[PDB]
């Protein structure tokens, strides 16, 4: 998904779509839906949540 | 088989002998609407 | 393969010798009580053929003149003189022979007739005689698309060619002569070429199957 | 009636299509053309608009819209400004012949429909905008104009009918596009042939900002003689909704290329074998046949074995009537380089206003060239299908239809030609 | 009425001294899109920004230069202003015009909106 | 290879840069190409994270393979664009071989 | 939709969890104000400030809502609102 | 007088010969658009705002059809989307791969109107085309390879400055827009025409390559060259001014400053 994942450099190069979207996702990036979550994960050291 | 008497000015030249016939044109109410 | 950009030149800048005869004049001003008043920039096309028929082709200079007579801005007459094909903004040969390429066409075999004027004239599509006498270019269908390939010269049409008939076309030209326009193969027109399949009897009258009262 | 395809020289609306008789006043005259003309006007615009609606008539310019109720969209009481009609005489559809012999050999039937025409949608005047490279055919317009207006048909008094019209021949100047209405009415205008986006239609907004319609030569000839011999005579011929008597050209690889006036429906290989000595090498030479010109998609030898050449049935055949021009091709003709061809010529023949066409139409010469070549990939003609469906409907004017029309009758009738093509190329290389 | 400044910990020279402006921020004349100017934002009064001698980067001593707060309303806004006693200069929003534009008018009879180009 | 500078000044590595180490600034040169006049990392600042070359579209800005670089002062590492151009033409021919061992990864 | 690049979404856990917030807001309707479930099965209790005790002391201890693991506990600053600080509780 | 029409569904009341595109920014949708401008005669050649009417079989131009009572306009459906992808699509698979030393880049129309409606890579495997620059002026920069054949500087020209010297020449993929002679663009309000560009085509000279829009700190403020007061942005960027661009007033300057202001 070229909207959130920065395109590879041989087609940035060559894709009028991929040098638009890889422009994009290092300036301004992707914009992510309003919301809220608490994603955890079994961190070596314990729980590791990230309330975002 | 008439077609081989026409010069390049003989459509217009037929044209100029209408402009009798052709009545009154209308009008906008100006020369342009550019004025 | 043209340009749609003008570079000044000395045989074609602003400046260049170019005015409409005083018959033009005439015909201009006909042209021009033809469409409605207040709507004089209509003219623009039929001026514009007018200055390519009297000139032989487009000047930047006739450009102007048109858009100075019809009282419009210069660039609606570049407009104009780019969109359409008809308009020679270049210079051209005494006859354009012009091929047309479409598929009824080109299922007839126009490129026989394409190659045929090629080793005549010798020179390719886009160029001009040394002697500047013929110009080549291929076009599309020119509305005579069932009667075999067609070239246009100037404004005649010249159809059910074959190469000879071509080349025979094109020796009359040369030398000075006026080839009959139409059919090349022995037809007169649109017809069968053999045998009318339809109105072969001779036209009813005047009157006839008139219904009722009208 | 069941069975069509056999038309009677009486019947015939063009008699004179081979230019075997006079183009005059004298000989349309003494064909029946201009009888009783005053008394049509004296009608009434209402009675011509009904005599046209019973008819039957449909578009012959490629649309096939309702002739009649195309024409009443004018009958509305003036508000102050002119209304003109409008004759659609540039032809520049591939294949499409018919309004030139219509113009050159028959030219007192077009003035007298452009006249009848007027009277019915109350029109002042009627500009005939033909073909730039029509000449000739010009010249012999203005000829039989001119005598129409010694006659005192047309002009002021018009055959004594107490209406005023007056008929103008506008010269194209190279532009296909310029067939389209609003195009062609903007070409009038002396502006750059854009096609207009509708709304405003011409019925309201039109040339140089007044009422207008635009309709094909044809649709505009026959008028009289619909008026004349009567609507329920013209609906005679042809299927129900599909009625009519229809010029038909038939080019390409044909024995005998020709034109002639047939009853509408009439079986396509009736017509090709009869009017033209049959498909070069026999019908079972027969690859695939174009029926409308250019913009229609082409069908195989198994739909042309029976169908009917009338607007329904080929619409039901996945493809669509258009100007009837029906373009033949051999089974030794390259298929993919004869519509390669097309697409190349719409792309030459492109206004280049909108985005879709402006940009596909030449993506999709690019593509066609490509195949012609084969070198593609067989994944890329879904691509281009798609890429078609996009332009398709996504236009202003109609020629995105007419141009990705040819592309997907192409993909759905000969898919295996293109991706064998591709096949050779690859093992070549 | 809320005066939370002994609160906040802002020194006094950044709560009288400044000026906060209420506004909805202009829309980006260089884009058409409007979904930018549809939030009130906050912003102080610029200062020096001076040059520095290593680098040439600008300098700066004022800690609020980049402050943006972004209301849901202007009365928020000022609400949240009086809070922390910041003098503030509320600019009404402007909104464009509804406009009538008609299609047509582009092929006028006997109007100059006639256009001579497409 | 010609020798001229990648670098046409597009920005995006200083915007892409989490820790704001990048000032570009940039003038139409007199060829009137895109070349920045002022070009300024702080090796001070910068977190070593490689955004800078993975958003550069024309591969200027390289973190090459070069670690043992330890100053004595801080001035010393707010580097300038002549450093950066200095340390590209001493670590090309490692960076460009590096860049071609991996770049197909990328 | 489907196909890779989207996320799957579980209904399942949709369902539970929307009858557990109208469960817990049947059992404490004086303090609960709002119940949502987001579309990635996360279940969000709004709680008037008066009810921490009271709530979190049910969701601790009830044989049906054994929260007895405090994951987290932060607050949200959004200064457009009366209330500008919103805590949030983690279980 | 007012008409009914719904947006996605949701009643509005709109005036009589209200188009589309008006009818959904009343509720808050904006609809993408390259061709249309607010203060410009309708065009509806870019054909971006393309949407679907319920129950209608043709997608028609937000930008130019008027509503009709009755009406549903599915901004959001699938006929929408797959209309925009496809606009989108084709007026980038000839642009110019540009972005990174285009003038236009992180304030392009073209750039933000991809990221949202179209889509994210090219099926475009031919090669693009090249268009000749033309020199309008000593202001106006000219990079004809990224237009998109828009004319919106054509319609401000002819109507908001009265300078009928912009135009296209040819027809077909082979469009150029610009004077057809070698002329130069000259009006007060020259310098407005880069700003309705969307893309990268007309730019500003003086403000060639020197910023990017992410990092210019916007200062509004009030022009002072002239007795009109236009409003204007002062774009700066540590603490100098980069470039000035105007700030909408409907009742001073609408949208548009003086070549001296700017
Ligand atoms: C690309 C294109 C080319 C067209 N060419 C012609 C033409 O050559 N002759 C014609 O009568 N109609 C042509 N049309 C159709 C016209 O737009 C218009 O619908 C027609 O002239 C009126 O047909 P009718 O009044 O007989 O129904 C063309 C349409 C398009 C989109
Ligand atoms: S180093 Fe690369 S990314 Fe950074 S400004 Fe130069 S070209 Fe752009
Ligand atoms: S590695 Fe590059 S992007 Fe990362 S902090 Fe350093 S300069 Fe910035
Ligand atoms: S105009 Fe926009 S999309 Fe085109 S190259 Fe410039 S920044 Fe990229
Ligand atoms: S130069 Fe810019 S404003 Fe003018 S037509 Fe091209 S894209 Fe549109
Ligand atoms: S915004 Fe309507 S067609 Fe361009």
């Amino acid at each position: 998904d070229a909207k959130v994942s920065p395109p590879k450099r041989a087609e940035m190069k060559t894709s009028m779509e991929s040098l638009i979207h890889h422009f994009k996702l290092y300036t301004e990036g992707y914009q992510v839906p309003p919301g809220a979550t608490y994603t955890a994960i079994e961190a070596p050291k314990g729980e590791f949540g990230v309330y975002l | 088989l008439q077609h081989h008497e026409y010069s390049t000015y003989t459509f217009l030249d037929l044209n100029v002998e209408l402009s009798k016939f052709r009545m009154p044109q209308p009008s906008s109410g100006r020369q342009s609407p550019r004025h | 393969g043209a340009l749609f950009v003008h570079r000044d030149t000395p045989e074609n800048n602003p400046d260049t010798p170019f005015d409409f005869t005083p018959e033009n004049y005439k015909r201009i001003e006909a042209i021009v009580k033809n469409y409605p008043e207040g709507h004089k920039a209509a003219a623009v096309l039929p001026v514009l053929d007018l200055a390519q028929r009297q000139n032989g082709w487009l000047p930047i200079s006739a450009m102007n003149k048109v858009a100075e007579i019809l009282q419009v801005p210069p660039m609606r007459v570049y407009e104009v003189a780019t969109f359409y094909t008809m308009y020679n903004r270049k210079p051209v040969g005494k006859y354009h022979i012009q091929v047309c390429t479409t598929t009824p066409c080109m299922l007839r075999n126009s490129d026989s007739i394409l190659e045929a004027i090629q080793k005549k004239l010798g020179i390719k599509v886009g160029e001009t005689t040394p002697d500047k006498l013929f110009t080549l270019i291929e076009v599309e269908c020119l509305g005579a698309c069932v009667n075999a390939p067609m070239v246009q010269i100037n404004d005649n049409y010249y159809e059910d060619l074959t190469p000879k008939d071509i080349e025979e076309i094109i020796d009359e030209l040369k030398a000075g002569k006026i080839p009959k326009p139409g059919p090349r193969s022995g037809r007169f027109s649109c017809e069968p070429a053999g045998g009318l399949t339809s109105l072969t009897e001779p036209p009813k009258g005047p009157g006839f199957g008139v219904q009722a009262g009208l | 009636k069941t069975s069509f395809g056999s038309l009677k020289d009486e019947d015939r609306i063009f008699t004179n299509l081979y230019g075997r008789h006079d183009w005059r006043l004298k000989g349309a005259q003494s064909r029946g053309d201009w009888y009783k003309t005053k008394e049509i006007l004296l009608k009434g615009p209402d009675w011509i608009l009904g005599e046209v609606k019973t008819s039957g008539l449909r578009g012959r310019g490629g649309a096939g819209f309702p002739t009649g109720l195309k024409w009443s969209f004018m009958n509305k009481p003036s508000d102050g400004r002119p209304k003109y009609l409008v004759v659609n005489a540039d032809e520049g559809e591939p294949g499409t012949c018919k309004d030139r012999e219509i113009i050159r050999h028959d030219p007192h039937k077009l003035v007298e429909g452009c006249l009848v025409g007027g009277r019915a949608m109350g029109a002042r005047a009627a500009y005939i905008y033909i073909r730039g490279e029509f000449y000739n055919e010009a010249s012999n317009l203005q000829v039989a104009i001119r005598e129409a207006y010694e006659a005192g048909l047309i002009g002021k008094n018009a055959c004594g009918s107490g209406y005023d019209f007056d008929v103008f021949v506008v010269r194209g100047a190279g532009a296909y596009i310029c067939g389209e209405e609003t195009a062609l009415i903007e070409s009038i205008e002396g502006k750059q042939g854009k096609p207009r986006l509708k709304p405003p239609f011409p019925a309201d907004v039109g040339v140089f900002g007044c009422p207008t319609t635009v309709a094909n030569v044809e649709t505009v000839a026959v008028s009289p003689t619909i008026c004349r011999r009567g609507g329920a005579w013209f609906a005679s011929f042809g299927r129900e909704r599909n009625s009519g008597t229809k010029l038909f050209n038939i080019s390409g690889h044909v024995n005998h290329p020709c034109t002639v006036e047939e009853e509408m429906s009439v079986p396509l290989k009736e017509l090709i074998e009869k009017h033209a000595g049959g498909v070069i090498g026999g019908w079972d030479n027969l690859l695939a046949v174009i029926p409308g010109g250019s913009s229609t998609p082409l069908i195989p030898k198994s739909v042309c074995e029976t169908v009917l050449m009338d607007f329904d049935a080929l619409v039901q055949a996945q493809t669509g009537l258009g100007t009837a021009a029906v373009i033949v091709m051999d089974r030794s003709t390259d298929i993919v380089k004869a519509i390669a061809r097309l697409i190349e010529f719409y792309k030459h023949e492109s206004c280049g206003q909108c985005t879709p066409c402006r940009e596909g139409v030449d993506w999709m010469n690019k593509v066609m060239a490509r195949f012609v070549k084969g070198d593609a990939r067989p994944a890329e003609i879904d691509s281009l299908w798609e890429i078609s469906k996009q332009i398709e409907g996504h236009t202003i004017c109609a020629l995105g239809d007419g141009a990705a029309w040819p592309v997907q009758g192409l993909i759905r009738h000969f898919r295996p030609e293109l991706e064998e093509r591709m096949q050779q190329f690859a093992l070549q290389h | 009425k809320l005066d939370i400044t002994t609160l906040t910990g802002v020194p006094e020279e950044h709560i009288k001294t400044r000026k906060v402006r209420i506004f909805v921020p202009a829309r980006n004349n260089m884009q058409s899109g409007v979904n930018n100017t549809k939030k009130w934002k906050m912003e102080f009064d610029t200062r020096e920004r001076w040059e520095n001698p290593l680098m040439g980067w600008s300098s700066t001593a004022d800690p609020l230069s980049n402050l943006v707060l972004t209301f849901s309303t202007k009365e928020d806004a000022v609400a949240f202003a009086e809070k922390n006693g910041w003098s503030f200069d509320v600019e009404e929003r402007k909104v464009p015009k509804p406009k009538s534009k008609s299609y047509g008018a582009n092929f006028s009879w006997n109007k100059r909106t006639r256009v001579s180009t497409k | 290879p010609s020798g001229e500078e990648r670098c046409i000044a597009c920005k995006l590595c200083e915007a892409v840069c989490p820790a704001q180490a990048i000032t570009i600034e940039a003038e139409p040169r007199a060829d009137g190409s895109r070349r920045t006049t002022r070009y300024d990392i702080d090796m001070t600042k910068c977190i070593y994270c490689g955004f800078c070359q993975e958003a550069c579209p024309v591969d200027a800005i390289v973190e090459g393979p070069n670690f043992e670089f330890s100053t004595e002062t801080h001035e010393e590492l707010l580097y300038n664009k002549e450093k950066l151009l200095n340390n590209g033409d001493k670590w090309e021919a490692e960076i460009a071989a590096n860049i071609q061992a991996d770049y197909l990864y990328r | 939709d489907t196909r890779p690049t989207i996320r799957p979404r579980n209904d399942v856990v949709h369902k539970q969890l929307s009858a557990f917030g109208q469960y817990v807001a049947e059992i404490l309707p004086k303090y609960v104000q709002q119940v949502q479930v987001s579309c990635f099965n996360e279940l969000e209790i709004f709680i008037h400030p008066d009810g921490v005790i009271p709530v979190l002391t049910f969701l601790r201890d009830h044989t049906n809502a054994q929260f007895k693991s405090l994951a987290d506990l932060t607050a949200v600053d959004v200064p457009t609102r009366q209330n500008r600080f919103e805590i949030v509780y983690n279980l | 007088n007012l008409i009914e029409v719904f947006v996605d569904g949701q009643s509005v009341m709109v005036e009589p010969g209200t188009t589309v595109l008006q009818a959904c920014e009343k509720v808050g949708m904006q609809i993408p658009r390259f061709c249309y401008h607010e203060r410009l005669s309708v065009a509806g050649n870019c054909r971006m705002c393309l949407v679907e009417i319920e129950k209608a079989p043709k997608v028609v131009a937000a930008c130019a059809m008027p509503v009709m009572k009755g009406w549903n306009i599915l901004t959001n459906s699938e006929k929408s989307k797959k209309a925009r992808e496809g606009v989108m699509e084709f007026l980038l698979a000839n642009h110019p791969l540009d972005c990174p030393i285009c003038d236009q880049g992180g304030e392009c129309d073209l750039q933000d109107q991809s990221m949202m409606f179209g889509s994210d890579r090219s099926r475009f495997l031919e090669g693009k085309r090249a268009v000749e620059d033309k020199n309008i002026g000593p202001l106006v920069k000219t990079i004809m390879t990224r237009c998109i054949q828009c004319t919106r500087c054509i319609r401000f020209a002819s109507e908001i400055a009265g300078v009928d010297d912009l135009g296209t020449t040819g027809r077909g993929n082979d469009m150029q827009v610009g004077t057809y002679i070698e002329k130069m663009f000259m009006s007060e309000l020259s310098g407005n025409i880069i700003d309705i560009c969307p893309v990268g085509a007309l730019t500003s000279k003086p403000y060639a390559f020197t910023a990017r829009p992410w990092e210019t700190r916007k200062t509004e403020s009030i022009d002072v060259m002239d007795a009109v007061g236009s409003n204007i942005v002062v774009s700066t960027r540590t603490g100098e001014v980069m470039r000035i661009l105007p700030r909408m007033h409907e009742d001073i300057n609408e949208e548009w400053i003086s070549d001296k202001t700017r």
